[PDB]
């Protein structure tokens, strides 16, 4: 129930700084990162596939904005039609020396933080008529949801070699409640509201729209993925999308966190996110969705 | 056997700088946190100051600016430095390991720290010059006749009565410290009256600073 | 800081009682509260951590209670081991504090004997006088000693001390030292040592003349 | 052990590389000019009165 079950104690012999001398040092690591061997015995997750290169302490992940800008004798043309879904004429249009400024958040099953909507919540599918097809929903107004890690982590140094030191997790102490995001559960209905609103245009108007939660496959697809605070939250968003539509109070979504990432759905490089001292904390804005239909 | 042993540093003038140390046996100075506790006599214990597991250093508000400690890993010895000693610094002070131990409130972890481990003692006193004392009878159903063992430094000094055969009615007082700087003690015992022109009373004080022993005899005046 | 009130700073029970010691903080520091007992002559030790947890070895007998302000320790079967000077230490705020201590001792009413002694002509070359008093074998502890020289009511010339609980009968003795000039002690007579205790009806004076 | 063993790794200075120093020229690009101060006197600050291209 607590964060301390997500926990294994793992003491290993590490390498000094000097070649010829060990050292017997031990870290916390969660159950998500390693695996068994047949106090038992145990190994990290990403050993039999790659080296995990440690993310490195003193870059940030917070993203900044970066404008794409076109070379001479190129122009990019935005479109400002409001009700443009993202395909056909677009009545509209400027010349702008170059974009601007596009946060690279990155995110799974919901658009934290960018560029709302202008007058209503926009739905942009390839083919909406195509299952296969991801939608790409847009909201007018944005949902808040507020992160946490109530934990306050102990990173710990361990030096494996010459100048080269690990950030373990030593300790944890403070309030052990297990990670979570909070989305009010009175602004998420209305969003959906007005997102089902907007996706009965194009399946009818007594058709029953029903949110249901992510099929399967991989953590980083099942689950609401995200980075915050230096530390990578995976949260489970099965009562976000938990809904049947037919023609104060919050929402608290489990949340584990890894520090073993594979991101950009590779194999082969993995990254060591190092503890993050202290307790985060996380306000962001769902400005999207990411959907899929049901044949 | 795992155990705290200090060893006296001898009396030292004041206005110097008070230095301490501290062994420690059967466990390493790694992992607890190391402190200092001393008590006046006559009065309760008061806090000084320790290094936490973390190696920071909690000093009292009390002893501003003249507090400074140390930890010898390699020799497994912890030091204080205390400058500026006056004379109401007088007192045992004893090293401590402050243990910290998790308990779980309702909700909150905590780290309890609790001095599991006391040193032995290092009475530390600050003056005077060492002088021997001078013995003076008190002379006299019940007599009580003693010997007044005055202008001696430093404490202690013993008394036993009969080279120790005579032990039945004796009361040895606590030293007093006159305002001349140097101590002052008494020493009597109750013996049959019709006893005091035939039994022989020596009373034996034994100053081992100044290597001072006296055996006086207390006859009636 | 936090002050940490202990009360009373004196009981006293025979062998075989219980005994509950009160230690009252001034804020909340919850139950983080450890008690120490220092035997005379000896170095303190721990008995209760948290206010509630018995170290390893503690006799059962003792317990500790409360995780507000009021903090209190049971001592059951009393033996004479436990016949010490009790602390209760808080770990809330880091300007740590300690209890003023609550010394237990044992609890028949007796007068002392009064005994004078002259100085020494010895110590009279010196140039110097002291006078002593000796109160033998009394309780309950208080008494007074008033010195007087020629009927002259001394004060803050003498020192005075006073013997730990005798084992057997239960009992003190006190000595007291007036300390006189040789010139000042040539200059009178008599002198008086009056002695007001609770087993005197009235006050008992042994006095000499020089 | 070895001095920087605790902070680095030394690599050894290649045998067959010479430390000793050649002249070189700093030559500015197109566009730019470097101006040679020829007065004798010239501490390090103020006018030159003798200047070169
Ligand atoms: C994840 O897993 C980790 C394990 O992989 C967990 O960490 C462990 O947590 C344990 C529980 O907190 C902790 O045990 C405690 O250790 C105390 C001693 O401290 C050790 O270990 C440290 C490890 O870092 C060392 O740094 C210390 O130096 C010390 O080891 C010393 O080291 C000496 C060398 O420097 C050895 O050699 C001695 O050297 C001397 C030098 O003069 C002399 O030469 C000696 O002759 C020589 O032997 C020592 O041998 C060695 N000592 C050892 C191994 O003990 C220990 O005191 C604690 O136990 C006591 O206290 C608790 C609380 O009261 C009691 O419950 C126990 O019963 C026991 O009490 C009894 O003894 C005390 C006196 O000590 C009495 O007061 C009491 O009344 C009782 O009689 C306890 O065992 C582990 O050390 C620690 N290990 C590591 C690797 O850090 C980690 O917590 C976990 N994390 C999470 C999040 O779950
Ligand atoms: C969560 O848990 C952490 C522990 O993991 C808590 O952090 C610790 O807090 C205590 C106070 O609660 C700190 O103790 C104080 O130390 C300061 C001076 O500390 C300086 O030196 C330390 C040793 O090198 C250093 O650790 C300090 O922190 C820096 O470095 C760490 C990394 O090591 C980094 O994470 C921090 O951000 C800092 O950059 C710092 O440089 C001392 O002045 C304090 O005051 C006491 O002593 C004075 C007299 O000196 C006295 O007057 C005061 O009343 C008081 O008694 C005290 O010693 C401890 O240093 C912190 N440790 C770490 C690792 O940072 C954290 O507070 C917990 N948070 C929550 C939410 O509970
Ligand atoms: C760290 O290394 C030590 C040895 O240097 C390991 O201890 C050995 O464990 C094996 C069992 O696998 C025993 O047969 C040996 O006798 C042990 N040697 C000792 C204790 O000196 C220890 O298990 C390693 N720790 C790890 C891998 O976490
Ligand atoms: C690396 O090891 C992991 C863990 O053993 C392998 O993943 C396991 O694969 C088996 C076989 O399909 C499954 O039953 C387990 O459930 C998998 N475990 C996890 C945690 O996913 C992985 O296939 C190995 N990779 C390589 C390249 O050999
Ligand atoms: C979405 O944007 C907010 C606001 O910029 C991000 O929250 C900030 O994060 C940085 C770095 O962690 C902090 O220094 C700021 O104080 C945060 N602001 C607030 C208001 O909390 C948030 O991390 C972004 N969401 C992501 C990147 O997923
Ligand atoms: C995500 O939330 C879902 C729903 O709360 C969890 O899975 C189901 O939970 C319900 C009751 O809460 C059970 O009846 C189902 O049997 C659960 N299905 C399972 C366990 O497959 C789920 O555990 C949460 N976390 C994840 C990672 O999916
Ligand atoms: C690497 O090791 C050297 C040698 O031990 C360290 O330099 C010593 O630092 C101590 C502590 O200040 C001094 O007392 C010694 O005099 C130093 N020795 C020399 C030769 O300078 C050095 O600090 C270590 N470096 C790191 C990064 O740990
Ligand atoms: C998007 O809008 C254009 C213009 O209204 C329309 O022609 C196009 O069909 C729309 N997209 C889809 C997938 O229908
Ligand atoms: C989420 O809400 C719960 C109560 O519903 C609260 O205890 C928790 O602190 C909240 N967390 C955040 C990050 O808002
Ligand atoms: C999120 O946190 C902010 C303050 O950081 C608070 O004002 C807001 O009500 C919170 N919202 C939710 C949904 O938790
Ligand atoms: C979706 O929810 C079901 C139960 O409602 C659960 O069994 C399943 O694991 C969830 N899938 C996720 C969270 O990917
Ligand atoms: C969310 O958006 C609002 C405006 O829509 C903005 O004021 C707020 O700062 C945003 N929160 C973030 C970026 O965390
Ligand atoms: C260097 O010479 C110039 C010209 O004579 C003079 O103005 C300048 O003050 C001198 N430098 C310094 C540091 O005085």
């Amino acid at each position: 129930d607590d964060m301390r079950g997500e926990l294994k104690n793992c003491s290993f012999n590490m390498t000094t700084e000097l070649r010829d001398k060990k050292q017997k040092v031990y870290s916390l690591f969660y159950r998500l990162d390693v695996v068994q061997i047949n106090n038992k015995e145990y190994r990290l997750i990403n050993c039999n596939t790659s080296a995990i290169t440690q993310a490195c302490p003193k870059v940030s992940f917070e993203p900044i904005p970066i404008h794409y800008c076109a070379p001479a004798g190129f122009a990019i043309l935005k479109c400002k039609d409001k009700k443009f879904n993202g395909t056909g004429p677009c009545p509209s249009v400027s010349t702008v020396q170059c974009t601007h400024g596009i946060k690279p958040v990155v995110s799974t099953q919901l658009l934290l933080n960018g560029s709302l909507a202008e007058e209503e919540v926009m739905i942009r599918s390839e083919n909406i008529t195509n299952n296969a097809k991801n939608i790409l929903v847009q909201f007018n107004t944005p949902v808040q949801i507020n992160c946490t890690r109530p934990n306050n982590n102990t990173r710990k140094s361990i030096r494996i070699g010459p100048g080269q030191a690990f950030y373990a997790t030593g300790d944890i102490i403070g309030d052990i409640r297990q990670a979570h995001c909070n989305v009010s559960k009175a602004t998420w209905n209305e969003t959906l509201g007005k997102v089902v609103k907007q996706l009965r245009k194009h399946f009818g108007n007594n058709t029953i729209i029903r949110f249901a939660n992510s099929s399967g496959g991989d953590l980083e697809v099942t689950t609401h993925s995200f980075n915050c605070g230096g530390e990578f939250f995976y949260c489970n968003t099965s009562g976000l999308f938990n809904s049947t539509w037919i023609s104060n109070d919050s929402i608290t979504l489990p949340c584990r966190i890894k520090q073993i990432i594979n991101m950009w759905q590779r194999i082969g490089q993995a990254m060591y996110a190092p503890p993050i001292q202290g307790v985060i904390r996380c306000v962001s804005n769902i400005t999207g969705l990411i959907l899929t239909r049901d044949g | 056997q795992a155990r705290l042993q200090q060893w006296e540093g001898r009396p030292l003038k004041p206005a110097e700088t008070l230095s301490l140390t501290c062994g420690v046996h059967g466990v390493g100075l790694g992992g607890s946190g190391w402190g200092w506790i001393r008590q006046p006599p006559g009065q309760g214990l008061q806090w000084i100051g320790e290094i936490d597991h973390d190696g920071s250093h909690k000093h009292n508000p009390a002893l501003r600016s003249r507090l400074s400690m140390s930890l010898d890993t390699s020799r497994n010895q912890v030091s204080l430095r205390l400058t500026s000693v006056t004379a109401a610094d007088t007192a045992i002070y004893y090293c401590v390991r402050v243990y910290r131990e998790k308990f779980l409130i309702g909700e909150f972890l905590t780290d309890y720290r609790f001095m599991d481990m006391w040193g032995t003692g290092t009475t530390v006193i600050v003056s005077a010059s060492t002088k021997g004392p001078s013995v003076f009878p008190l002379a006299p159903g019940t007599a009580a006749l003693g010997c007044l063992v005055k202008d001696y430094f430093p404490e202690p000094v013993t008394v036993s009565w009969n080279s120790g055969a005579l032990t039945s009615g004796v009361h040895t007082f606590p030293a007093v410290l006159q305002s001349s700087g140097l101590y002052s003690l008494s020493s009597v015992v109750t013996v049959p009256s019709s006893s005091l022109g035939t039994q022989t009373y020596i009373c034996n004080v034994n100053h081992k600073p100044s290597n001072t022993k006296v055996d006086k005899r207390v006859e009636p005046k | 800081a936090i002050q940490l009130t202990q009360a009373p700073l004196t009981v006293s029970a025979s062998i075989g009682d219980t005994i509950t010691l009160t230690c009252r903080a001034s804020q909340d520091i919850s139950i983080w509260l450890s008690w120490y007992r220092q035997m005379p002559g000896k170095a303190p030790e721990l008995l209760i951590y948290a206010a509630s947890t018995l170290r390893g070895g503690v006799p059962s007998r003792f317990s500790g209670a409360r995780s507000g302000t009021d903090f209190s320790l049971k001592i059951k079967n009393l033996q004479p081991e436990d016949f010490a000077t009790y602390y209760c230490f808080q770990s809330d705020s880091y300007p740590r504090a300690f209890g003023q201590g609550t010394k237990v001792e044992i609890t028949t009413v007796a007068a002392p004997s009064v005994f004078i002694f002259p100085p020494s002509d010895e110590q009279l070359k010196s140039g110097t006088a002291s006078v002593v008093c000796l109160l033998n074998n009394f309780y309950p502890r208080e008494a007074k000693v008033q010195w007087k020289v020629d009927n002259a009511l001394q004060s803050g010339n003498s020192q005075e001390s006073v013997t730990e609980q005798d084992s057997k009968d239960s009992t003190y003795s006190l000595s007291s030292t007036l300390t006189l000039s040789k010139a000042d002690y040539e200059k009178h007579k008599v002198y008086a040592c009056e002695v007001t205790h609770q087993g005197l009806s009235s006050p008992v004076t042994k006095s000499f003349n020089r």
